[PDB]
RNA sequence: GGAGCGGAGUGAAAUAGUACCUGAAACCGUGUGCCUACAAGCCGUGGGAGCGUUCGUGACUGC
RNA sequence: GCGGGGCUCAAGCGUACCGCCGAAGUCGUGUCAUUGCGUGAUGGGUAGGGGAGCGUCGUG
């Protein structure tokens, strides 16, 4: 049914066809294919959690998009001193469509 | 080609240094304008 | 069938005018005249004078002679140019006095 | 050359009051009182945005602990057993199984129980 | 005595609502 | 009663009507979507159900 | 004069054993900047020192 995959120091719950947002994969261009290391597989009542078995299972996904998230506005401030640092940030992300979960 | 026109003149790098406008904002030479607080030197000059 | 009139620079403070205009929101036009008629407040006189222009405009301009299917659709009082004068008081001082005005608008529509 | 500082000053006033649309009372109409508060809104954003990571982990442990105690294993030892089975799976998603797929979480407590030492209090 | 603070808009309007005329 | 206003007319334009080019903010209103009468509130911020002409509001809860 | 409820059926003190929670710490992931020679180090900050810029008006 679905599988647990790690993608850049973060775990996700993915089924075939899902579009998921992961930390930027700078090495991969749009349309490329990337293999994700699986950490759990759940197929109905069958739960595959043996790490040796899982070491061979790789979830195949396609790099759909490169995009940037919403803008976050940041302010450092301490009263009565005049300290004030203003800063902005837009985290960059990659959307990948999961294509296969080998059994 | 395209000879020197009067909008192509630029100074040698490092020649002109932008002024230091004290007293504008707190992310610059702030409220005290680089003087400290309440001394003879916070308002006046001390002869050498 | 929205037809409306308004009196501008009516010399009565806006709050005192609103005290009366808040009675005549959303009632039959004639039934509102019969309320401003028997109303103690002194602002009810200019307001009823504006309520009659609205009905007169409805009858004449737009040919809605029958003034019994009408209700007050809108009615509101806007602030107007304030006049400023002084008043001598104790120990040589002076406190200001503002003579406020208002702009009264009334709108009658067909039911 | 005299400069009228109206076209330049208003540029930040609208920026603050646009960030201030929503504040209750006088913090959403007056630039000065609105600009003291959007400073506090940003500082709170920073703290809570960095402190919801432990907020959510707290919520996950609560769910994991509740589900684990339904299967007769405390969260104290259900985690240790998972370590001794090298089946490390984030709490984020380990608590997502307890709610929806009880069977999968039930299948994971079984692994965590068998990966524990026989007598858990004897010297290591 | 003297007003210690400017009355908040909510508190001012709570009161002026009470200054209403009655339908005859 | 007048003031003033609603039609009508002039004007390119009449929220350009001699209070008149542009018409911001404080301030004052009308209508409207949401919340609000067991609740302790530097009035925000994180999580979050619900309702509705991403967006508007914000039951409840952490700081 | 435990933070409160309650606590001796310790939820108290002592000594071992096991485990877990816990920060902006460290690791993981992504990204920017200073500095020395892809790599190493580094980037809290008031008084204060240096550098790089945004915006307004006018002139060629």
């Amino acid at each position: 049914m679905y599988a647990i995959v790690r993608s850049g120091g973060r775990q996700h719950k993915v089924a075939v066809g899902d579009i998921v947002e992961v930390d930027k994969i700078s090495t991969a261009k749009v349309g490329d294919t990337v293999e994700l290391s699986t950490l759990l597989v759940v197929d109905g009542d069958a739960v595959t959690s043996d790490p040796w078995v899982l070491a061979g299972i790789k979830v195949q996904a396609e790099v759909v998009d490169h995009h940037k998230g919403a803008k976050i506005d940041i302010l450092r401030y301490k009263n009565k001193t005049g300290y004030r640092r203003r800063q902005g940030h837009r985290q960059q992300y990659t959307a990948i469509k999961v294509t296969a979960i080998p059994t | 080609n395209n000879p020197l026109k009067i909008h192509n003149l630029r100074p040698a790098p490092g020649a002109k240094t932008a002024k230091t406008r004290v007293g504008r904002g707190e992310a610059s030479k702030g409220k005290t304008a680089g003087r400290g607080t309440k001394g003879t030197k916070a308002r006046y000059q001390v002869p050498e | 069938m929205e037809a409306r009139a308004q009196a501008r620079y009516i010399r009565v403070t806006p709050m005192k005018a609103r005290r009366v205009v808040d009675l005549i929101r959303g009632m039959d036009a004639t039934e509102a005249q019969a309320v401003l008629r028997f109303a103690p407040q002194a602002a009810s006189v200019p307001v009823k004078k504006v309520l009659d222009s609205a009905i007169a405009n409805a009858a004449h301009n737009y040919d809605h002679t029958d003034a019994s299917s009408l209700f007050i659709s809108e009615a509101f009082v806007d602030e107007g140019p304030t006049l400023k004068r002084f008043r001598p008081r104790a120990q040589g001082r002076a406190y200001r006095i503002r003579k406020r005005t208002s702009h009264i608008t009334v709108v009658v529509s067909s039911k | 050359a005299r400069v009228k500082r109206a076209v330049n000053a208003h540029k930040k006033r609208r920026a603050i009051l646009e960030q201030a649309s929503g504040y209750r009372g006088q913090r959403s109409r007056l630039y000065r009182k609105a600009k003291e508060q959007v400073t506090h809104s940003l500082v709170y954003n920073y703290n809570d945005r960095k402190k919801r990571k432990g907020d959510f982990r707290q919520l996950w442990i609560q769910r994991i602990n509740a589900a684990a105690r339904a299967n007769g294993i405390t969260y104290n030892r259900f985690i240790q057993g998972l370590k001794a089975a090298n089946v490390e799976v984030d709490r984020k998603i380990l608590a997502e199984l307890a709610v929806n797929d009880a069977n999968a979480f039930a299948a994971l407590v079984e692994v965590a129980q068998k990966a524990l030492p026989s007598d858990v209090n004897a010297p290591k | 005595a003297v007003p210690k603070r400017k009355m908040s808009r909510s508190n001012t309007r709570h009161r002026r609502s009470q200054w209403k005329a009655a339908v005859p």
